[PDB]
């Protein structure tokens, strides 16, 4: 854990952030996905085109 | 007579010709169609231009 944001004894909110868990590995699989989604949307856009 | 036969089999043979050239130019446009896009290379596209010549 990286930090703590909310104040102690508050009124939290649904879909306020608490806590944050040191994104490593997760920004990292992240990269790795984003890159084959840059490729592959490529590859569908232009296969969209030449079908015409 | 040589003559004749060849009035009467060069309209064909020249018609399936036509028809060859126009083959190999609408491919050579979809090769070219398919390099602009992006998907191959220009290597591709000489070879298809070489076809037409």
């Amino acid at each position: 854990i990286l930090k703590r944001l909310f104040k102690e004894g508050s009124d939290v909110k649904a879909g306020q952030q608490l806590y944050q868990i040191d994104p490593a590995t997760y920004e990292a699989d992240y990269q790795s996905a984003q890159a084959n989604l840059a490729s592959t949307q490529e590859q569908a856009q232009r296969y969209k085109l030449l079908v015409a | 007579a040589d003559g004749l036969a060849a009035r009467g089999t060069f309209t064909e043979q020249l018609q399936a010709q036509r028809d060859l050239v126009k083959a190999s130019d609408e491919y050579y446009q979809l090769a070219d169609k398919r390099y602009r896009t992006g998907v191959d290379n220009y290597l591709t596209l000489l070879d298809a231009q070489r076809s037409l010549f």
